[PDB]
């Protein structure tokens, strides 16, 4: 500290004692109001790809783990975001699009792809941020007679724009002559039936597809992953993260009666002195961990190399140990004799070298 | 089914020291805290509106400015909520706050609002709006118009959030804007994120069954918040018991 | 021919290269070196056209 190899006799304030943080405590509100993924990925009836079902998702917690464990998935391809980071990401809106297609066309549900499904039934934009999930649905959607309730659009005048749906049943006019709204040669009804049967090849078996599209807007993002309760440890110096307010301190019991709308608490000098726990509605007195001014009492290096340490303001139980009003003095022995002051300690206590003695 | 039924008259009164709210969610005890925020100035000009329906369009839409202080001495059933937005038609988003006997429904959709919107009593919203499309927000919670009693609200639209503050202060024969301090607790911080420039009060009308609606009257006070610096007194228990407006008079300026 | 590391347990240090073609565990269930549910390859190829 003194930037010299020889130290003159005296007391030098050299360092600051600190109580190191031991554990990390993160307290967040109870997980609840989970997003209804269980009503999207487990529905009694799915929808035809032409009339694909869209559910808007907002104002809820997104627990993607239930989506992960719902079924074995033929594809869980995620475009523009990794699947794992989703829980730690918060999005403004999540759109869940549900439909049934044949297995061969699952590859078509991706950005930049072409086919009957991509051009005429469901289109994803080139810059799409989201995930595509598909799983086999033979038990739910296959009948031996043939399931004729799943339809697709085979004929359309122009390609679909991204996130567009056409429900029109208008007869597709492929020829110069007007159709007149009655089926006729060169006039074909656009919606064809997916005649699913249990004995079809894997390419043609029915597959249920849910497309999750995540969008961020200027509005505050209200769909974010789970919040970890962790656990609450009191009476020790732990790094606390309470509802995004971070710090480091002991959390003692509080006698302060907060009003119901208040969450934190502040000192006269605008320093946090209290907090309300989100998990349990209790008030805790945040008190920062102990600190002290480490002062080194030493005679000249010409005479001796013994030193004594004064922890300024620190009681002796919180760190040849003597308790002074200045702080805790370690390394000097109190003598009931009184001499003149050699090295000033404070509060009437002075130190001298004879070993190092401390006296009034 | 938009019908013009409400006529409105206006007078001017004094704000006294009404309109103070908690500027944040921080517990402060036995301190003097100076904050600069959108507050209703002390002894300011507040407009008293009387809305009368007797059994032409004479109920215009009020501006919102930087936030609105609302007060009413009426019972909880006559005034049933508010409307917020810019154009108040199907082209922009709008916020509808409707209270009833059991709960409050706050809902942000693309409402095609009527010129004179009112809830008619089952309860039907066909006289409030004709259509509501592309609805993006809904929030149902316990009501804040429950049961002589002066009800005060402060609405702010700051950085995407529709901050709503409220207080229920009983009053006697004394004028509807009383003396003393009643700090407004932060009630609902709605994450809306829409543009709000105009607002209108919603009233409830009963069918007559005999002049299709029963005659009624409602009195309410509207004041406008301004960027002002206040010095609030926090007592031992964290309640704001007193405040001084720093720009009102030299004595309060010295205090601030 | 150009691949990127989509998955890794931790972030890399400056001027560090990772060429380990081991499987990544994206879920609670161990993967045991075989791909399948919630077990994905870390290196994915770019669709350059
Ligand atoms: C008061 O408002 C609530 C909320 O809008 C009404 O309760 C809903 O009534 C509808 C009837 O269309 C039900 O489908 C909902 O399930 C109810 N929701 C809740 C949360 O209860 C209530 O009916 C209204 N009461 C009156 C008298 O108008
Ligand atoms: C999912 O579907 C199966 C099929 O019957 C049902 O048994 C199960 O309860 C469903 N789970 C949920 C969470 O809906
Ligand atoms: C949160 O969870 C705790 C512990 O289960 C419970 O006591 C409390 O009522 C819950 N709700 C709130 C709002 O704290
Ligand atoms: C309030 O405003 C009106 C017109 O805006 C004005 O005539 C009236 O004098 C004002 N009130 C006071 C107390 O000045
Ligand atoms: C609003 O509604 C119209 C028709 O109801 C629709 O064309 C438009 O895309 C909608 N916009 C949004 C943002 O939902
Ligand atoms: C809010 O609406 C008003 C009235 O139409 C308009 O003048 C103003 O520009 C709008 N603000 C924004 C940010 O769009
Ligand atoms: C504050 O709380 C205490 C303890 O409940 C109570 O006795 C006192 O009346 C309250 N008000 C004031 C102004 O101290």
């Amino acid at each position: 500290t003194l930037k010299s190899f020889t130290v003159e006799k005296g007391i030098y304030q050299t360092s600051n004692f600190r109580v190191q943080p031991t554990e990390s405590i993160v307290r967040f509100p109870n997980i609840t109001n989970l997003c209804p993924f269980h009503e999207v990925f487990n529905a009694t009836t799915f929808a035809s790809v032409y009339a694909w079902n869209r559910k808007r998702i907002s104002n809820c917690v997104a627990d993607y783990s239930v989506i992960y464990n719902f079924a074995p998935f033929f594809a869980f391809k995620c475009y523009g975001v990794s699947p794992t980071k989703l829980n730690d990401l918060c999005f403004t809106n999540v759109y869940a699009d549900s439909f049934v297609i044949r297995g061969n066309e699952v590859s078509q549900i991706a950005p930049g792809q072409t086919g009957n499904i991509a051009d005429y039934n469901y289109k994803l934009p080139d810059d799409f941020t989201g995930c595509v999930i598909a799983w086999n649905s033979n038990k739910l959607d296959s009948k031996p007679s043939g399931n004729y309730n799943y339809l697709y659009r085979l004929f359309r005048k122009s390609k679909l724009k991204p996130f567009e749906r056409d429900i029109s049943t208008e007869i597709y006019q492929a020829g110069n002559k007007p159709c007149n709204g009655v089926a006729g040669p060169n006039c074909y009804s656009p919606l064809q039936s997916y005649g699913f049967r249990p004995t079809y090849g894997v390419g043609h078996q029915p597959y249920r597809v849910v497309v999750l599209s995540f969008e961020l807007l200027h509005a505050p993002a209200t769909v974010c992953g789970p919040k970890k309760s962790t656990n609450l440890v009191k009476n020790k110096c732990v790094n606390f993260n309470f509802n995004g307010l971070t710090g480091t301190g002991v959390l003692t019991e509080s006698n302060k009666k907060f009003l119901p709308f208040q969450q934190f608490g502040r000192d006269i000098a605008d320093t946090t002195d209290a907090v309300r726990d989100p998990q349990t509605l209790e008030i805790l007195d945040i008190t920062p961990c102990s600190f002290g001014g480490v002062s080194v009492i030493t005679p000249g290096t010409n005479t001796s190399n013994q030193v004594a340490v004064l922890y300024q303001g620190v009681n002796c139980t919180e760190v040849n140990v003597f308790q002074t009003r200045a702080g805790c003095l370690i390394g000097a022995e109190y003598v009931n004799n009184s001499y003149e002051c050699d090295i000033p300690i404070g509060a009437g206590i002075c130190a001298s070298y004879q070993s190092i003695i401390a006296y009034t | 089914q938009c019908v013009n039924l409400i006529t409105r008259t206006q007078s001017y009164t004094n704000s006294f020291t009404r309109g103070v709210y908690y500027p944040d969610k921080v517990f402060r005890s036995s301190v003097l805290h100076s904050t600069q925020d959108l507050f209703l100035p002390f002894f300011s000009n507040v407009t008293w509106f009387h809305a009368i329906h007797v059994s032409r369009f004479d109920n215009p839409a009020l501006p919102f400015n930087d936030g609105v202080y609302f007060a009413s001495t009426e019972k909880s059933n006559i005034i049933r909520g508010w409307i917020f937005g810019t154009t108040l038609d199907s082209k922009t988003q709008s916020l509808l706050i409707v209270n009833n006997a059991t709960n409050v429904v706050i809902k942000v959709c693309e409402f095609q609002f009527c010129n004179d919107p009112f809830l008619d009593v089952m309860e039907s919203e066909f006289r409030v709006y004709s259509s509501a499309n592309n609805c993006t927000f809904e929030y149902v919670s316990q009501p804040f118009l429950m049961d002589k009693n002066l009800r005060e609200f402060v609405f702010k639209n700051i950085d995407g959030y529709f901050k709503i503050y409220s207080k229920h202060t009983p009053i006697n024969l004394e004028r509807d804007l009383p003396q003393g301090f009643s700090a407004l607790e932060p009630l609902v911080d709605l994450p809306i994120g829409i543009n709000i420039t105009r607002f209108q009060t919603l009233l409830a009308l009963h069918r007559s069954y005999l002049s299709g609606w029963t005659a009624g009257a409602a009195a309410y006070y509207v004041g406008y918040l301004q960027p002002r610096t206040f010095l609030l007194k926090y007592n031992e228990n964290g309640t704001i018991t007193d405040a001084v407006d720093c720009a009102l008079d030299p004595l309060s300026e010295t205090k601030c």
